[PDB]
């Protein structure tokens, strides 16, 4: 079912600094909104991870939540001069950027929001590396990775990519291989915690923990229809809060219903729970976990 | 208790050494075979690079010998309580007929009992007949109809999973310790293989097993001990036997879901004009669970539960003879130089020789920093791996010898510099 | 809806006190008129018990016929947070009803007649528990209970709810549960007596006595106004009676059929007759037996 394919908890901002052209509409991102930087993630047949975690936040919202740093510059220019830092990681990837797009955002090695752009009128190629002159022109960006973030506070700066067989993946130089080097493009996951680097993984094992959480509720705004409304404003049992909101029975059993004083109809849903990760044998809360499409360099015996 | 029994060396054909940042590291990518120890013994693996002071131990601690069972067919069961409802209607009134109530379908809900709604519960729809006339509440001379809607629900707040075992797998509960210090607890049975952070491990030889388990069924209880029943597995539910109402999950039994099975023509009825008494003779497995509660002495073994993981096992008083297969998939092994130095002293020595128990060594490690003491003899056949820290602590492991008069000199080194050390102590003959 | 089932014996009044803005089409209840306090009772797939028993009375009709007393207050003024008595009796009930409503009546704990009230211009939510602000609203009162009323004077005040291992169900406060209870929404029938309480029954046995008794048939004034007409005043076979009456084969099998001389019209359909129920191991004549979906708290751990 998933009746909350476009609901975004918290803020909801999805725009890269420096390349802002559709922010006048996607702030916030509602059901009737139009943003090319987020509709690509909802496409059926591209990123199944976000399809499964449809009720979960992403990376840009984590950048706008003041819980992770951003890259400088956040919008790299492809037509400036020699010395572009957003090339050693983009050229090693293997993606397929469709037409009618001139921007692409991803996650760098430092765990910051690093993106590229192209001034009009120049669109990307079939892989999004170079650029050429070409129907329409979307005023957003194209997602290159398939990752997701949340409100994690676990530290992970004392970790490092511990992979076997692979000699050098992405832009991190693990160990030096002197034997036969195999060049192939595979899918290698990564894990970025609070103030850490891009720590790659081998076997990602997620875990869902949903046991009465405040983020597992959606308040439908009263409209005569359907309209999004912020759920992070309902008080507790006899407590205090910002605005007023009520629901049926499951939503009113944990919060306070003000009858006619409320202008929102809450319900009961899931998907925005606490997501765990398997690393170092201890379950932790990841902050920037997903998958990569870079080249894999393995050492053969 | 620590104590590496078997000692092997890494071959040069599967070891790749290099140097990164003035640090001689090795890469293991092969297969090393070693014989598994008994109860308490271990199987350490030391890495050797281009020098002699660089040594990385790979301790694998063996807990005890276990005999796990391979679960095949399984089903949930438990007690229930029938709750039937009656509603008599006159003849030629809605659906009150003399020929319709007799040939009524069980999988069809009439308009009389359609007042509740949707409910996933093992329910049935009967069809009984009564008499007519004004003596029992009827207007037509033709007989009336008595529709009965009975649904089954759980009366007890617990369920039991009845399963069986097709073969007893001798599971070896191991405890593999990584090179950096990460301790992992895994298990290997017969020829099963697990996955770790450094590769994979499996077995090679397993000469221990109990035959004759298809004629025995086990019962799982939510943390209240298991049980054993002396009868073959029940695959066809019928009346007058333990196992007439089954399902597929615990929630399907506790909440009574329609995804289970039951014996037909089991719920008895007592039609009395408008009265109804739904009484069933359900076989309660609690009596069998009480009369056959584990432990139960059978032949010459001991059947009980299991620790850590949920499952059934079997205790055996035999020998432990098995091997170990260590697989490597290009794992990086580094060595920074251990830590600081430290002084060692001998305490006592007791145990046995040429037996599965071993000899217990007594050592007093006195250092100022956190590290690990790595000792060795003269011919390279004995090693001592004990933790070290700031202060005077008493440590030791399990050693094996073939002579009651142990007079072997050891060479312990806290960070690279070796020092002479002589141990002694008598032993007793045991196997 | 079915216009043939709109005949209501007795006075046939369906209106709540305080908000008498809907009484032009529901006082009395005839074949014509547009009132939401009765058209929702004839919907297919919603209240089948009222369709099976349509010749009896309801709740308000029983109140206006000196059968069921009125509560205090009769209309719960839902204009404040808690405080009013019509609060905990409604939060424990789970009834589905469409929007565009205003008033709603149900059965309380003391067996009286309790209801709510929404002053203009307010409405109800998707469940009827709370209210909100906002097409045209329905001035009628949506019945929350699906029970039928009958004329009887059977004694029974020392009988309460006696289920099997149930903590708190509906508005009844039985025994306490120190352990973890099984909170679920189930449909358990109820039964009210003369000056008693809400009595729930798990194993129900319905009795239908339709024979030569005067209360086993239904009749109304009609040719060969629409109120009730007793059958004992009809003529006999070969004799003389006060008022004539006609009918079908069931009515003509015991009495006579004058057709042109009949001042009423009797019939034998499914919906009338003396109805009993099992309680305390014996047979008693109830006054209002229906089906409701409330919160059933059963034992677990």
């Amino acid at each position: 079912e998933d009746p909350h394919l476009r609901n975004r908890p918290g803020k909801g901002h999805n725009y890269i600094d420096g390349m802002t052209q559709e922010d006048a509409t996607c702030k916030p991102v509602t059901y009737a909104g139009a943003c090319s930087s987020f509709d690509v993630l909802l496409e059926k047949g591209k990123f199944p991870l976000f399809q499964s975690y449809a009720h979960h936040r992403t990376l840009l919202e984590a950048v706008h939540d003041t819980i992770i740093a951003k890259a400088d510059p956040p919008s790299c220019d492809l037509q400036s001069a020699h010395g572009n830092p957003c090339m050693k990681e983009k050229l090693v990837m293997k993606t397929h950027c469709p037409n009618d797009y001139q921007s692409a955002h991803y996650l760098n090695n430092d765990g910051k929001m690093a993106s590229v752009k192209c001034p009009p009128k120049y669109e990307l190629t079939e892989d999004c590396n170079f650029c050429r002159q070409m129907a329409s022109l979307k005023k957003g960006s194209y997602p290159l990775q398939d990752l997701f973030c949340q409100s994690s506070e676990d530290d992970g700066s004392k970790l490092k990519t511990k992979m076997k067989g692979v000699c050098e993946v992405g832009v991190q130089a693990l160990k030096k291989c002197d034997g036969q080097l195999s060049t192939a493009h595979e899918v290698v996951p990564f894990a970025v915690f609070k103030n850490s680097k891009k720590v790659y993984l081998d076997k990602l094992d997620l875990k869902t923990e949903e046991n009465l959480l405040p983020d597992s509720f959606v308040c439908f705004e009263h409209k005569g229809e359907l309209k999004s409304f912020d759920i992070s404003q309902c008080p507790k049992i006899g407590g205090h809060g910002s605005k007023k909101c009520t629901g049926d029975a499951a939503f009113c059993s944990a919060y306070e219903c003000t009858a006619q004083y409320a202008n929102a109809y809450c319900s009961h849903a899931n998907g925005s729970g606490i997501v765990q990760i398997q690393v170092s044998g201890v379950w932790k809360k990841p902050l920037c976990v997903g998958y990569e499409r870079v080249v894999v360099k393995r050492e053969l015996s | 208790d620590p104590g590496c029994s078997e000692l092997i060396q890494a071959s040069s054909r599967i070891t790749t050494c290099s140097t990164e940042g003035v640090n001689t590291k090795c890469r293991l990518s092969g297969t090393a075979l070693i014989r598994a120890g008994s109860v308490g013994a271990e199987a350490c693996l030391m890495l050797k690079g281009v020098k002699e002071d660089q040594t990385k131990f790979l301790k694998i601690k063996t807990v005890s010998s276990e005999l796990s069972c391979r679960e095949g067919q399984s089903y949930w069961t438990g007690s229930f309580s029938p709750k039937c409802l009656s509603s008599r209607r006159c003849h030629l009134v809605g659906e009150c007929h003399v020929n319709r109530c007799l040939s009524w379908r069980d999988n069809e809900t009439s308009a009389e009992f359609s007042f509740v709604g949707e409910s996933t519960t093992m329910r049935e729809n009967k069809c009984f007949e009564q008499c007519g006339g004004w003596g029992c509440g009827c207007f037509n001379v033709n007989p009336s109809c008595l529709f009965v809607h009975t649904y089954l629900q759980s009366v007890r707040k617990e369920a039991l999973r009845v399963f069986n075992c097709i073969d007893w797998v001798h599971k070896l509960t191991l405890e593999i310790t990584d090179f950096d210090g990460s301790v992992s607890t895994i298990d290997l049975g017969a020829s099963s293989s697990r996955f770790t952070n450094w590769g994979s491990v499996s077995l090679s030889l397993d000469a221990e097993g109990i035959s004759g388990s298809n004629s025995f069924s086990f019962i799982e209880s939510p943390g209240k001990g298991y049980a054993i029943v002396d009868e073959p597995f029940s695959e066809i539910p019928r009346q007058g036997f333990l196992g007439e109402i089954r399902c597929n999950s615990e929630s399907s039994v506790l909440s009574a879901h329609e995804s289970c099975l039951r014996a037909p023509n089991l719920i008895s009825y007592k039609p009395m004009i408008d009265q109804l008494e739904c009484t069933t003779n359900l076989i309660d497995p609690f009596v069998v669970f009480e009369r056959g509660s584990l432990p139960q002495t059978r032949n010459d073994k001991t059947f009980a539960a299991s620790k850590g993981n949920r499952g059934v096992q079997a205790f055996s008083k035999g020998s432990v003879q098995a091997d170990l297969t260590l697989m490597f998939d290009n794992f990086e092994v580094d060595f920074v130089g251990a830590a600081v130095s430290c002084d060692a002293a001998f305490l006592n020595l007791t145990g046995c020789y040429s037996c599965n128990a071993g000899a217990r060594v007594c050592l007093s490690i006195t250092s100022t920093g956190t590290g690990s003491l790595s000792a060795h003899n003269k011919d390279g056949s004995l090693h001592i791996v004990l933790p070290s820290e700031n202060g005077t602590k008493d440590q030791c492991q399990i050693l094996h010898f073939t002579v009651p008069e142990v007079e072997e000199e050891f060479m312990y080194s806290c960070d690279g510099d070796e020092r002479p050390l002589l141990v002694k102590g008598t032993l007793i003959a045991i196997d």
